């Protein structure tokens, strides 16, 4: 019978994952709310991803780099973990150069301005002595997952070669209920929310945007009555 | 058929929260198991609006009254599970009510008399209903095996 | 908006037979099928669909739908 | 198919959102009938499961003084990383009670709680409405051909 | 824990890991029988050393190693070439640059192999439950993260091949002047009638132009 | 990015209450986010007002027979309630009911006090015969969703208080359901349909509308912590 506002308070336990609590929830509520954010933040939040790259000396993505143990497929799978923000709408095309030996990862990439990449740590490919690696790598912003099949537009460039693109950031999502310490029947419930994203974001911007997205829909839904 | 089954199974093992309480409809039930304060299979007093067919057991009885009274076409409570009450929402409207475990053969009688008794466009909804009810309710039956 | 669009037990309790009916319909829906190709011959034989009809539909929904809606009769030889 | 005789064809690939998931929000990465098991008199697979969960978050076992605790001592499966490769021979596999035992004594993943049961089965949630399903579910790691 | 199953059902299964393709990467069993290093091994597709020494270099084609007798051996790995069922028999590598290697151990891996050991599927996480009717008759019902992170896929490689012959009528050409044909479908043919390396091709286009030398004309 | 459909939600009216809601085709798996969030928003987070305790002149707790009334306590209770009561008083509020001698008795002889409204006044009650001998005092308060029968002390204070369940919210029950639909050939779109059947008092699509509202303004609150663009008509 009683009447709160629901409040949001966010406390952090990582660099990259928080945890929100909903207090004043309505009984038998909690878990469906919190189920909406987590399917809003791990499926449509926007990012950024590489969607195609082009290797110097490489028609397809089954051939394999002149001085490198790892195959240009392996080339692809590592690519696709690679984490990145593109600011420009537009494709970016970012620049990976590396002669002689040693351990090409992230940190050895050139970012364009408004293009930067968040796991420098992530090995991409080993080299030996006679072992040279120049790639051309296209990042585009979107959201969801893209196949490679949708990522192909040009023809007349055999060398580039397009990869399928995760653009999600949302590691993994959970939500968990108890009941309230004030003292009635009905049993109000606290929904604690556990975001945990890769390093392209804090996750108080994809919660942030998940609750843009939800909340423009249920107004779409509320505005077209009365 | 699993599913139905649990849908319409008996309170034999299983803890019955809310077991023996007066329902004012199948509606307030449906609301009270989404509270979590009534299990799917207890026996509780339902009530049943006007259409609703009484079970072929259910003529033999009647409410005791000083002034003549007919429960085959108005309203009577019955002493049944929600689960039961699903399942007939699941049945047509003038199918008479059932009032047991279903499984498998009371299942294959049930679909033998609706084919016998029924359209074929009418039975083609009834088993695409039962179908529906049986996949969403062997979900959450918790079968599974360790 | 089906193939049981048509309900099947007025048809047969219009016809009284299964093998009548189908060959009932599609007889009918030869000669719905053969108007439409009369190229603006304007044959007498060949008469047009009797309900209405959208802007595209197979020629036998249109048959039965006339014989559920017990517009037309046959007769045998 | 997996090891087990099990098979089946692909009907759904799902969303990611759409997996039942487990109480840290790790979904499932498959869906199997269990139905079929009891049936086709198989439960080997099961067993391969609970051992699979037991391989992938590793077991500390050691002083515990009981019985399956000391064979796993002296043959040495007693600390276990997570993730680690195990080995049970074709007719000298894991006993019952050093699974049980075993799924007792899970490394916790984190806030320092275990999840799954020592009945082998884990509360699990919904990915579709979000309400957590009602009874405990098997869950663990099958390796599927 | 094969005792556990039935008879049948082991008759099945070992009849039906039989029919498993490799993936691209492969993981070895998480929980498994201690034998699929020895069944990896046997088989001859792994790589192993003839001679005990030290790698010298390695790549994605080749692995050189200097044996201590003194003499250089190199070994070359198949790198996406076709089996006979279609299935590529790709070499992955698992030794580094200088590490020392003793006669018989795994240099390189095969197809469905991981570190020398058997390996011809995932492992994937598992709930036992009715789901909405999709895992029905012991159906398949599965997540999106086994298509978007590359788990359960597999490069397939077919073979096509045709020969331009001399008939009676004439000598069949292999040429890229293909008549009756627009300009765009025979874009990508090479100056003598050959589709070029990396060219991506769909159904329907040409491939090889080859063009018969005359027919009776009517 | 930018989502290439705006939805629309239309109603199709069956009932003078009941009713049914589409939503033209959503993004790939936001069918069963709308679905069940509405459907729980709108059983449970609409306040309204409703029964809470009645009592029975001359009978105890443990006594279910009521004198002059052929149907038992429970029948009564049930009856009771299925009564639509609005009230604004925001405390609860004692309503009476009284008649003498045979008949039936319905809820247009129920007497509501100033600031209390029942919108149902001919759905029959109770039976009558002989000497009448009804008199009831039946507690309303305002609430929100759906509580059962619960005692605070008042079978100590009064022996014939009792509780009964309480329906506060308008609607009586929401199924939803997601189908797929295809357009653009793309067949992974989802439309919902929700189907609400609520009380005659309250329109459903009035109802609706607060669920919308109620879930605008509540997760507008993920809304404060940044403001984050998102491709949007």
């Amino acid at each position: 019978l009683i009447a709160q506002r629901p409040s949001l308070t966010e406390e952090v336990v990582d660099e990259f994952r928080s945890r929100f609590v909903i207090e004043p929830l309505e009984p038998g509520f909690g878990y469906t709310l919190g189920n909406s954010l987590r399917r809003t933040l791990l499926s449509s939040i926007p990012g950024a991803a590489v969607t195609s790259i082009r290797i110097d000396g490489v028609l397809h993505e089954f051939t394999t780099v002149p001085g490198v143990k790892e195959d240009v497929t392996d080339l692809i799978l590592n690519i696709k973990q690679l984490v990145v923000s593109s600011e420009h709408d537009e494709p970016v095309v970012m620049y990976l150069r590396k002669q002689g030996p040693g351990l090409v990862t992230a940190a050895d990439i050139a970012p364009p301005a408004g293009v930067e990449v968040h796991n420098p740590d992530l090995v991409l490919a080993t080299l030996n002595g006679k072992g040279k690696l120049e790639m051309e790598l296209t990042v585009e912003r979107g959201r969801g997952y893209v196949s490679a099949v949708q990522n192909k537009q040009v023809g007349q460039e055999i060398g580039r070669i397009p990869v399928d693109s995760i653009y999600s950031p949302v590691l993994k999502v959970t939500y968990k209920v108890e009941a309230t310490r004030v003292e009635q029947r009905t049993d109000f419930d606290k929904l604690i929310v556990d975001v945990e994203t890769k390093q392209a974001m804090r996750p108080r911007d994809a919660m942030a945007s998940a609750g843009k997205t939800l909340v423009e829909l249920f107004g779409l839904a509320r505005e077209l009555n009365i | 058929v699993l599913g139905l089954f649990f849908l319409t199974t008996d309170s034999e093992g299983r803890s019955p929260k809310g077991e023996g309480r007066a329902f004012g409809s199948s509606a307030e039930a449906i609301m009270a198991f989404d509270a979590g304060d009534l299990t799917l299979q207890a026996k509780i007093d339902i009530r049943f609006p006007v259409g609703t067919i009484p079970p072929r057991g259910f003529e033999p009885p009647a409410r005791e009254e000083g002034e003549p009274e007919w429960q085959q076409g108005d309203t009577f409570t019955l002493k049944t599970t929600l689960g039961r009450a699903l399942f007939n929402e699941l049945l047509p409207e003038d199918y008479p009510f059932v009032d047991y475990e279903v499984g498998k053969k009371q299942l294959s009688e049930i679909v033998n008399d609706l084919a016998e008794r029924y359209p074929k466009v009418i039975v083609a909804a009834t088993l695409d209903n039962l179908k529906a009810a049986g996949f969403f309710w062997a979900t959450r039956s918790g079968v599974t095996v360790a | 908006e089906g193939i049981i669009n048509p309900p099947i037990d007025e048809l047969l309790e219009a016809t009284d037979s299964k093998y009548s009916l189908v060959i009932y319909a599609a007889k009918r829906a030869r000669q719905i099928n053969a108007y439409y190709s009369q190229l603006g011959e304007g044959l007498l034989e060949y008469v047009g669909p009797l309900v209405d009809t959208h802007v595209h539909e197979k020629p036998l929904s249109i048959a039965l739908r006339e014989i559920n809606a017990g517009l037309l009769t046959s007769e045998a030889i | 198919a997996g090891r087990h005789g099990n098979k089946g064809v692909i009907s759904k690939i799902n969303p990611i959102e759409d997996m039942p998931f487990l109480e840290d929000g790790t979904p499932v990465d498959i869906i199997l009938n269990p139905l079929a098991v009891p049936s086709r008199m198989n439960p080997g697979q099961v067993l391969e499961i609970h051992l699979g969960w037991l391989a992938s978050r590793g077991w500390d076992v050691s002083g515990l003084a009981e019985e399956w605790a000391q064979r796993l001592q002296v043959i040495g499966a007693d600390k276990v990383e997570p993730g680690t490769n195990v080995a049970t021979p074709v007719f000298d596999g894991a006993r019952e009670d050093e699974l049980a035992g075993l799924l007792q004594h899970t490394i916790p993943n984190r806030d320092g709680e275990r999840m799954v049961l020592p009945s082998g089965k884990a509360r699990l949630f919904d990915g579709r409405s979000g309400e957590p399903f009602p009874e405990p579910i098997s869950v663990g790691y099958m390796y599927i051909l | 824990f094969l005792e556990h199953d039935d008879a049948n059902r082991a008759l099945m299964g070992a009849n039906m890991m039989r029919q498993a393709v490799p993936l691209i990467k492969s993981e070895s069993p998480l929980v498994g029988t201690g034998m699929e290093y020895r069944s990896a091994a046997d088989a001859g597709d792994v790589v192993k050393a003839e001679k005990a020494g030290v790698v010298q270099e390695v790549s994605a084609d080749y692995i050189t190693t200097t044996n201590d007798d003194g003499t250089y051996i190199t070994y070359r790995l198949a790198k996406f070439s076709r089996s006979n069922q279609g299935t590529s028999v790709n070499q992955k590598v698992i030794v580094a640059e200088g590490d020392r290697i003793i006669e018989g151990q795994v240099l390189a891996d095969g197809p469905a192999t991981e570190n020398g050991e058997m390996a011809l599927g995932k492992n994937l996480l598992v709930a036992f439950m009715p789901w909405e009717g999709h895992n029905y008759e012991d159906a398949i019902i599965l997540s999106q993260r086994l298509v978007q992170d590359d788990v359960l896929s597999s490069i397939h490689i077919e073979e096509h091949e045709v020969d331009a012959r001399d008939t009676k009528l004439g000598p069949e050409e292999i040429t890229r002047d293909i008549p009756n044909v627009s300009e765009e479908v025979l874009a990508d043919l090479d100056e003598r009638g050959i589709i070029r390396i990396g060219a991506e091709v769909v159904a329907g286009d040409i491939l090889v132009g080859k063009v018969t030398p005359k027919g009776e004309t009517e």
